DNA sequence: TAATAGATTAGAGCCGTTTA
């Protein structure tokens, strides 16, 4: 009968210095290890695509329930959890109106010219694709 | 020093909540300040109609969106009222002990 | 198939974090199977869904969700198929107790079809390039080189990895195995073998659960019955107890989500991911290294 | 009897409002609006009548 | 070159969302 030996689980550290076991828990309680300012979000995809996002983005901002939230527990709000804005109003839209090549070429054209030529800072590009 | 009433749909009118904070108001009268008793206004379904009259004629908090900037009005409010060293890690090594009882690895032979 | 993967690819040249949305996750409600219930059934998940993105927004605005709890590098390296192209990930701790988790990127061309092993030649620049990487984070050398991979470490290669590496530097191979048929039960309760235990095999190799039931979650990060991870220090010297703490420690590092653990290391899962994307598209010269261009 | 009141729409005209009342407290006048000055957790409309008809 | 196994390896897809 061979013994199994047990490997206590690690800790994750999170701010302030606290550690925890969940990543949930621990961004809930005490929050992210680097504070950022907010999220300029940037939205590459067609009218449909962006108003998903909006609302999902404003949806986001309030807490989300889960079904069963003692296994996996419940999203406070980003704001509560991490610290910083990513609203929905804040959002730089990029308008879409071998064949995998050309499609992949669209988004990629969009992001090159919004990154290089537009004037507003995007923190990361979300591809909004459709479906 | 201060009385925070959760003021969610079902927490505005069961029989506990009312009775605790029907004593808080009459604590509140002893004590003879109106800067004791805050509804946290949580839930999208109940309005700011429909609440209870001893919570109805106070000021609520907005916790309907974004319930960190419900937080920062907790905490300036909290700061304009002077209530009363912050040390993150009373709440880590408490976080165990009572939300996590049913839930470790405690030792038995399996 | 492959247009995630090549689109990142595209965008490798010009660093900018980018995450894709598919539209079925976002609002999954409209979405349906045209006679029933949605396509994708997020309602149990949703919540957390809504966890994981945010973290995955967070790990792409340049923040750092959590740190790890010094000396050793983590470099988990995985094979590509096209000619083989093998790409690391690396992690250690910085004097600053930062928990530098870059990449091993480059990759490296083993020109056989199926051999999963690197060339002396690449396997030589592999190495240096990791030691390089952490000789400028940590102002000095690795004490320890935990390299691990999901293949076997044959011996040419390994002799490359010890002829490059320096004085003082003890690396020690190890390899991680999935989908290994031992389906370990629990005879008395109904919920599978809690997560973390492990079952020494020989001193050099063992089975580790590192997914199955968590007390903390009071449920199982995998359904149906876990399937535990062979972890076989095949070469190199060192503790099976203690690689399998620093493997447990290892799958913590999911930021392209927010779950409690993965049942694979990280190192090796995000290693995939970039040597994935890396193989989408044409050969990039020094290619961007860090993860939030990848996940 | 020394404050200045300000009136305003809450849902709608905000900015007006905090700015107006930031520039006159930086003039060094005091002032009271409902959505800088108005505690929460008390009697809004009591306050509001001992502020108008006490200190304006 | 083909075949017959074992050992490793890799891909791709596909559904459920972790029993309260
Ligand atoms: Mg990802």
């Amino acid at each position: 009968m061979k013994e199994l030996i047990y490997i206590e689980e690690p800790s994750i550290l999170f701010a302030h210095g606290q550690k925890c076991t969940d990543p949930r828990d621990g961004l809930a309680l005490f929050g992210p290890l680097n504070q950022i300012y907010g999220i300029k979000s940037g939205v590459v995809g067609t009218q449909k695509g962006l108003q998903i996002f909006k609302s999902y983005l404003d949806k986001i901002q309030k807490p989300i329930y889960n079904h069963n939230n003692i296994t996996r527990p419940m999203f406070p709000g980003f704001e509560a959890v991490f610290g910083c804005k990513w609203e929905s109003q804040n959002i730089v839209f990029k308008e879409i109106t071998k064949r995998t090549y050309d499609l992949v070429t669209l988004f990629n054209d969009k992001i090159i010219t919004a990154n290089k030529n537009d004037e507003e800072r995007v923190d990361v590009w979300f591809v909004i694709v459709p479906e | 020093c201060k009385f925070l009433i959760v003021s969610s749909t079902a927490g505005n009118k069961r029989e506990g909540v009312l009775k605790e904070l029907a004593v808080a108001t009459k604590v509140k009268k002893h004590l003879q300040d109106d800067m004791f008793i805050i509804p946290l206004a949580i839930d999208e379904n109940l309005s700011y109609d429909d609440i209870n009259i001893e919570i109805v004629r106070l000021n609520a908090i907005d916790f309907k969106k974004s319930w960190a900037k419900g937080l920062q009005d907790l905490l300036d409010a909290f700061e304009k009222q002077n209530v009363p060293p912050p040390d993150h890690s009373k709440s880590n090594l408490l976080y165990q002990q009572i939300f996590l009882h049913d839930k470790q690895a405690i030792e038995k032979e399996e | 198939a492959q247009f995630h993967d090549q689109l990142k690819a595209r965008l490798l040249e010009h660093t900018i974090p980018t995450q894709i949305l598919r539209e079925s996750t976002l609002a999954w409600r409209d979405f349906k199977n045209t006679f029933g219930a949605p396509i994708r059934d997020f309602s149990k998940i949703e919540g957390h869904l809504a966890w994981t993105i945010s973290t995955a927004a967070y790990y792409k605005a340049g923040g750092k969700p959590w740190k790890l709890g010094p000396g050793v590098c983590y470099l988990g390296l995985v094979y590509k198929k096209i000619q083989n192209a093998c790409c690391a990930a690396q992690m250690f701790l910085d004097n600053g107790d930062g928990t530098v988790f870059k990449g091993e990127v480059g990759p490296w061309y083993n020109p056989e079809k199926g051999e999963y092993h690197l060339k002396p030649k690449e396997a030589k620049a592999l190495l240096t390039q990791a030691l390089e990487s952490y000789k400028e984070q940590n102002k000095s050398y690795p004490k320890e080189v935990f390299i691990h991979a999901r293949t076997r470490f044959n011996d040419e290669e390994w002799n490359a990895f010890n002829e490059v590496t320096p004085k003082n530097t003890n690396l020690v191979g190890v390899t991680i195995t999935k989908s290994k048929p031992l389906k370990l039960y629990k005879t008395e309760g109904a919920f599978p073998i809690m997560r973390g235990n492990a079952y020494i095999v020989d001193e050099k190799k063992a089975f580790l659960w590192t997914l199955g039931f968590v007390p903390k979650l009071q449920s199982t990060l995998s359904m149906e019955v876990p399937n535990p991870i062979f972890i076989e220090i095949n070469k190199g010297e060192a503790e099976i107890q203690q690689v399998l703490k620093d493997i447990l420690a290892l799958t913590k590092l999911n930021y392209n989500a927010c779950i409690y653990a993965d049942g694979e290391p990280v190192t090796l899962r995000f290693a995939n991911k970039i040597g994935e994307i890396l193989t989408a598209s044409t050969e990039i010269k020094t290619p961007p290294l860090a993860f939030k261009y990848y996940i | 009897r020394n404050k200045i009141f300000i009136s305003h729409a809450t849902p709608e005209d905000d900015d007006f409002t905090r700015w107006l009342s930031l520039k006159l407290i930086g003039l060094g006048y005091e002032v009271w609006c409902d959505i800088l000055f108005l505690d929460k957790g008390v009697d809004f409309w009591s306050t509001i009548e001992k502020e108008i008809r006490e200190n304006t």
